[PDB]
Order: structure tokens, then sequence, then C-alpha cells
């Protein structure tokens, strides 16, 4: 949809650097050279793919002291980013937040070997959805008969 | 009464406890009485929720809860414009849609008796009995 | 150079300045217990609300001169706002035609395209588009998540670390590969070795837990009294007990009494053992003395701090002490 | 012997012939103990001037928010069912049976009744 | 057989509400102020001040009415029974896909 999209896109205004030792040019494109790829899909169906619009320097990118242009209010500029351990659960989310195939999660539960104590919570919220996709799948059939893939598909 | 009362009464199911002609619907219970599971304590208190529901067009400020003490079985008392109070008998096994049906069904009889004594009656907004409606498709 | 605040995760909510006027406009004019007729939703700019088809029409379907609301809107939204901040209005029309509307921060999809500088059509899920779009890092989502609170009366809860997984997932669903995950290496730093980077996370990532739990437990102690009640876990019951325990409820009763953390009212040997004599006839749990049940038949949803506070025999000494006073 | 010796409580019985089973005409009984019509005058006043009956607004404000309340938290979600009536009384029965503060002001006369025997015994003794 | 198949519906709520009557008449009844008619009249006064004292109950005061609750018990037994049926898909499609592997 067109509405609900930003028209003016402010640019990353670096507030203060996160380091005293300049990351010399030589290594910049030596580590960014590693980021132009990012995995996708988490199982045997692991798919290392490409990322368009790669930023140029990631020592400075987001780790600290850069601004993000979600400028909303009148007196609130592009907020600065505090260091990592200043945000709650970040290196804990790194374990939890990701595309989780249930194939990859139920072997972790039936072996009770969770990398994280919240993957027990990203599991329920994932099954509690798929049950809802059924309790809605059926509270509709109490109206009519809805038949999957019975209408034409494609062009 | 200025004339013999009605004979035939409309017979339809009432979803919501709209103020047909009542003036105050009080619901007395005694929380000293207790019970797990479907009892009369539960059947009358959901009738409070089902009346206070954001769905029923009942004026929420006209329903009065009343915690009693002396082991008063849950009473539901409705008062009509003429002031004649009416307690729907809480037969065991009853629940919300019965009481919302009892008081609303009796609401047409009682509003009829008020219209017999000579009380002028008002226009009612809701028409629980579909009369100006036809099923369309 | 200058780290603004060195604390293990104290940047959770906004600045009290911006959080002062955060809820001055994002407030819910309380539900009048009326019967809603229409729950409309719009995108509207900072204060550029018109009487046109976007707003004035749906009122005019109902005969309301929405030339007024737009002003009552701009009576609250014209100041306070950076230019061109498309807000969401939750107009709610009651059976008396009297509306009540909550203004809300921009949709996080609007936030996400800003924080990455991409216009409409540039972003997409990889399975439709084939490429991860603009990068991000978890450090950024934590600030999109600070202007996105479900309850703008209670900005605190759900917590941040639990609603950032929300904005992260919405991002990934748009192609926004953030760096901390999705990639072989996290954000490279000129500070220290990857090990001297990982050894500084293994402490931080766990210091947060005693921070995150306490905030999860302090919220528990304020939850409705029914939310702290006992709900035994069902992971132990195997799916034939779990089914043979649904035909006759007696088993799911005697279970509850059998595995119930010790309280002043459940220190009845005969009561707790009356159950224990019911299960044995049913061939249910027989080799698990009461203790190893409570540690497995506990409400798993308890924060680990209170997960213990109820654990026998931690609640055995002071058990008979706490009672309904009078 | 009054059944419920509380004389204000009056037992009323009502047996009805209601349509059960769709066609039948069964016998349903609505038994109840309710207050004697004596105790109806001071109650059809809205302040509940009749004691033994408390306007629910007293024990807490806005039952419009206390009974209409629904389960809310991470344990509630959007399947936020109403509260079960069995505790929704308890959180109101426990509020009824709280400590009301017996003040020492009443205790003085009761204390003036505590030293009743010990000192009235020598009164008639020393008054001959 | 009549009084049996209805006992599916009431004895358990009775086996409960006959245990509370025990708990009530044992622990709270002794320390219960019997002058309620004065106590209630005190809150009808505290409400006519508006700044009265409606107090919220606490867990220890409330755990008297702690009971086996088939509202939750019967529910999460199904869900846990179900997230085993949801568990036997990824473990099924892993088994079927494991039948294409040679011996």
């Amino acid at each position: 949809k067109r509405s609900g999209k930003p028209s003016d896109l402010p640019d990353y205004k670096q507030v203060y650097l996160p380091y005293d030792t300049a990351p010399t040019k030589t290594e910049l494109d030596r580590e960014r050279r590693k980021f132009m790829h990012a995995y996708s899909g988490r199982m045997e169906h692991r798919k290392m793919v490409e990322v368009k619009d790669v930023p140029q320097n990631m020592y400075t990118y987001g780790k600290e002291g850069m601004s993000i242009p979600i400028s909303i209010f009148k007196d609130q500029a592009d907020p600065v980013i505090g260091p990592e351990w200043t945000y709650p659960g970040i290196f804990e989310n790194k374990i939890v937040a990701q595309h989780w195939y249930m194939e990859e999660l139920f072997d972790r539960e039936k072996s009770n070997t969770f990398e994280s104590p919240w993957q027990r919570q990203v599991l329920d919220n994932q099954v509690k959805r798929r049950l809802g996709k059924v309790a809605w799948r059926m509270s509709m059939l109490n109206i009519k008969t809805i038949d999957i893939f019975h209408k034409e598909r494609g062009a | 009464a200025k004339r013999p009362l009605a004979v035939v009464a409309p017979k339809t199911s009432h979803k919501h406890l709209f103020l047909m002609h009542m003036e105050k619907v009080t619901v007395t219970v005694s929380p000293l009485l207790f019970g797990y599971g479907h009892t009369l304590q539960k059947a009358a208190l959901d009738f409070y929720r089902r009346g206070l529901s954001a769905r029923s067009p009942f004026p929420s400020d006209k329903m009065f809860l009343y915690y009693s003490i002396d082991h008063i079985t849950p009473k539901i008392e409705v008062t009509w414009l003429d002031g004649s109070v009416y307690v729907p008998p809480l037969i065991e096994g009853v629940k919300a849609q019965d009481l919302i049906q009892m008081v609303m069904e009796q609401a047409w009889l009682a509003a009829d008796r008020m219209s017999a004594e000579g009380r002028v009656l008002n226009p009612i907004a809701i028409d629980d009995y579909k009369w100006e409606q036809l099923i369309a498709f | 150079p200058k780290t603004v605040n060195i604390e293990p995760g104290s940047n959770r909510f906004l600045d009290p300045n911006v959080e002062a006027k955060a809820k001055d406009i994002f407030a819910v004019p309380e539900f009048p217990n009326k019967a809603v007729l229409h729950n409309w939703r719009f995108f509207i700019k900072a204060g550029k609300a018109a009487t046109g088809p976007p707003v004035g029409q749906e009122f005019s379907k109902l005969g309301l001169k929405a030339m007024d609301f737009a002003k009552a809107f701009n009576d609250r939204t014209k100041p306070h706002f950076k230019d061109d901040i498309e807000l969401i209005v939750r107009i709610q029309v009651y059976f008396d035609k009297s509306y009540i509307f909550r203004i809300e921060p921009p949709p996080t999809a609007w936030f996400l395209l800003r924080a990455i500088r991409k216009k409409r059509g540039e972003t997409g899920p990889v399975v439709l588009r084939g490429n991860y779009c603009a990068y991000l890092t978890l450090e950024m989502c934590y600030e999109i998540a600070k202007m996105k609170q479900m309850s703008w009366g209670k900005v605190e809860y759900p917590p941040i670390e639990v609603r950032v997984r929300r904005v992260v997932g919405q991002a990934r669903r748009m192609g926004i590969a953030i760096i901390g995950i999705d990639t072989v290496h996290s954000s490279p730093v000129k500070g220290m070795t990857e090990k001297q980077y990982l050894e500084e996370s293994e402490k931080h990532r766990k210091v947060h837990m005693i921070q995150y739990e306490a905030l999860k437990a302090k919220e528990l102690e304020s939850a409705p009294l029914i939310e702290r009640l006992h709900r035994p876990n069902m992971a132990p019951l195997t799916n034939t007990q779990l089914e043979e325990g649904l035909k006759d409820a007696n088993l799911l009763n005697a279970l509850w009494k059998s595995s119930h953390p010790k309280s002043l009212f459940t220190q009845d040997t005969r009561d707790r053992e009356m159950a224990r004599r019911y299960l044995n006839t049913r061939g249910w749990f027989k080799e698990m003395t009461p203790e190893e049940m409570r540690v497995v038949f506990l409400n798993y949803r308890l924060p680990k701090q209170e997960d213990h506070q109820r654990q026998l025999n931690m609640t055995n000494g002071q058990a008979q002490s706490q009672a309904y006073w009078s | 012997v009054s059944r419920l010796v509380s004389p204000r409580l009056r037992i009323i019985h009502r047996d009805y012939l209601t349509r059960r089973g769709g066609r039948t005409h069964q016998r349903c009984s609505a038994v109840a103990v309710d207050y004697t019509p004596t105790y109806f005058a001071t109650y059809k006043s809205d302040p509940g001037q009749c004691p033994r009956l408390i306007d629910a607004e007293a024990v807490h404000g806005d039952e419009q928010a206390f009974w209409s309340a629904r389960r809310d938290f991470y344990r509630g979600g959007a399947s936020r069912s109403y509260y079960p009536a069995w505790d929704r009384q308890a959180q109101a029965l426990i509020m009824l049976t709280r400590e009301v503060p017996r003040i020492p002001q009443e205790a003085a006369f009761r204390l003036f009744t505590l030293g009743l025997k010990m000192m009235l015994l020598p009164r008639l003794v020393a008054g001959v | 057989t009549i009084a049996d198949r209805v006992r599916r519906y009431t004895d358990i709520p009775e086996a409960s509400t006959e245990e509370v009557n025990q708990r009530w008449k044992e622990h709270v009844m002794p320390r219960l102020q019997t002058d309620l008619e004065y106590n209630l009249s005190h809150w009808k006064k505290q409400h006519r001040t508006g700044a009265g004292r409606p107090a919220p109950p606490t867990l220890n005061e409330y755990s008297l009415f702690s009971v086996p609750d088939h509202s939750s018990l019967g529910q999460d037994a199904i869900d846990m029974l179900r997230r085993r049926e949801a568990q036997r898909e990824e473990d099924w499609w892993r088994e079927r896909k494991g039948q294409l592997k040679p011996p």
C-alpha cells in the first residue's frame, strides 16, 4: 500500500564515534566483504543469499554512537544508540530471535537442550499460532464448505 | 385496570436486556454463599456481566449490584415504570440467556399491564420482535 | 570516547522528556461501555487531516460533518510533531454516533522504512524478491520498539526485550536482514578480539536475566490474583494419560492436589495422600515422591525467582505461618 | 421452629410447569430463601438503608469495571475471557470480611464493663 | 445410572465447595468479626467520603479459594495433547523423508 510509507527519508547522522582507533581503510572492505551475504531459511533449506544496498563501514554502522532517523516528535532528534549491553536482552535475543522451523525446535525440546531459556517461549507462541490457524480454519467451516486449492491458481 | 388484560403475547427470543420499560434492574447476591461450577450464584452474576456487557443496549448505570449477608439466594429484581417489582424465579439449571429471556418476555406483559392501568407508554427503540424487517439476500 | 551511560541495560524506555508527551496524545479516552458501531482506522499526517474521501467520506456515509473532527484532531496533533509523521487514528463510533479516537505512533512498517532509508517498493521478502534489502542491527530495532507500545497507558509492559522480537520478525518478513543474527559474524568492532567480544557478552547476556526476571517477577506480583494461582504443567503426562485423564476429570483433580506447592491449606497429609492413593490405582505416577513432582508440575510461566519461592520445601517452613489472617 | 431462625429470612417455594424437551411440560421448582416482605421497605430505597445489603459500589468502585473485567496479561491475550465467577466473588467476599477497626473508644466502656464485677462487688459491700 | 451420569457434572464442584466450607469454618471463622452490620455500615460511610478503604486481597488471603480448576486443567491438557499432534508432523515429515534414504 502507498499510504503508511515514509516520504522523507532522513539520513544516518553519526553523532559520536564508537572508537578512538580509526578503522583503517584496508580492513573496512575486508570485513564488509563478509557481510554482503546473509543466510536465509533455517534448516537443511539453508540458503546463503545476497543482500542489496550494503552499507560501507560497519565498525561505525550501528554498534554505538550513530543516530537512527525515526525522528518523530518536535524535540526528539534522531536518537543516539547506546552501547550493546545498555539495551536489555540483546545478546539474549541473538539466541532467540530468528526464523525458527519447528522441525529445528522440537528436537531441542524433546532433548531439553535449549540454547536459550526463551526458546521455550518462542516455541509456544509459534504453536499457539498454528493452532489458531486451525481454530479459525474450522470456526469458518461451521458457516459453509471451504475447500483448499479447489479454485484456479495462477494465470 | 381499565380493561381486561391481553390474551396473546409475541413469542420471540431476546438476545440483550434492553430497557424495554423497566426503570431499575437490581441483582442481589450474598457472596457469603459460595459455589464452584454452574449454580444460581454463577447464573445471576453473569446476568450482571451480560447486562453490563458492552453489547446489550441496557443502560449500564441503571443496573445495581447488591452484596447481601444473610444467605440470600441470588435475587434478580426488576422494577417497571409503575413500580411493581418482578423477581424472575431462578429455577435450578438456569443461566444468562434464560434470565435475559425471562425478564424481557415478561417485559411485554408487564408493560401491557402498565398500559392497562392507564399509564401512558413511551416509544421503544429496539424491536426484538422482527416486524418491520424482511430477510434479504 | 563518550559512552552516555554504562549500565547493563538501563536504556529500556524513552527519555522522560519525550516520554512525558509520549502519552499526552497516545491516550485512550476510556470506553464508555457503549456498543461500538464502527472501528475505523486511518493513516493521517501530522496535522494535515482533511474533510475529503479519506476521512470526511466515512463520516458522510453516516451524515457526520467530519469538518469538525479534523479540527479536534488538529487540536491535539498539529504541535508536538516532526513534519510529515503519518499517525494512525483509531476512530470508534458508538450507537449514539459519538466517536472516540486514539491517535497512535506511526506503523512500525513506516518506522522500518525510515530507519533503513528505502521507499515504497524497494523492500520485500526474499521469497518474493530474491534479495535481502537494507541491513539493520538489533541496536536499531530496540529504538523502533520504544515508540511502539501496545498499552500507551502502560508503556512498560509487554517488556522491550519481548516486543523487539516482534519488530525483528516484522522486519525479516520484509527482507530486513539485521546483522546480529542472519549472518555468520556479528557487527565487527575495533575494540577487542571476537573472544574478548564474546567473553564480554557471556557476562552481559546473563546479567540481563536477573534484570529481566526481576522485571518479569515484579510484574507478576501485581498481576490479578488469579494469575498467580496454581496451573500444573502438562509436559510430564504422556498422551495416553493425557487422554485417559480427560475422560474422567477425577484424575486431573487428584493430580492437582497431588502436585501442588505447599501452602497453609495444603499441608493436610490425608488430603495430599488421598490423591496419591487414587493415582496408584490408575497406574499413574508411582515412582515420583512428592518433591520431584512439584519441580516438574509447576506453572512453567512463573519467573524463575518465584518459580522457586513456591517450591517445596522453600515454602514448607513459613508454610503454616501465612494464613488468611482474619 | 422457624426453619432459618433468622426471622427476616423467608423461604418461598415456586413450582412451575415449563416446556422442557421441546414438547413436554415438566415440573421445575424455584426454591429460595429471601427477605420477609417486612424487610422490603428500607430496601426499595436506593441507598440500601436496609443493612445486611451493601451497595456494591461501597466495597469497591465501578463494578462496571470490576465484574466486566477480563483476563488481561500474557496469560490472557485476545482470548481474554471474563473472570470466573467463583473468584470474582472471592475478591469481593475477601473484601467484605476485612478487618474493620474496632476503636479503643468503644473499648473504654467495654473496659468500663471489664472492671464491672471487680468494682461493683465492694460497692454494695461498702454501702451498708 | 441417573444419579451417576449427573455426578459427572456436580460432585467434583461439590467435592470442591465442600472442602472450602471446611477451610472456611476452620481457619477464618474463628477470627471473623461477627458485627458485620456495623462493618458494612462503615463502608457505606467510607463511600460517602469517597476516599474510603476498599482493600485488594493478597495471595495468602486469597489462596483459601485455590481449587482444582478445569477451566485451565481441562484446557491445557488439550493444548498439550495438541502440541503433541503438532509435534507429530515435523517428526512425521522427517520420518517419511527418512524413508527415501537407502538401507
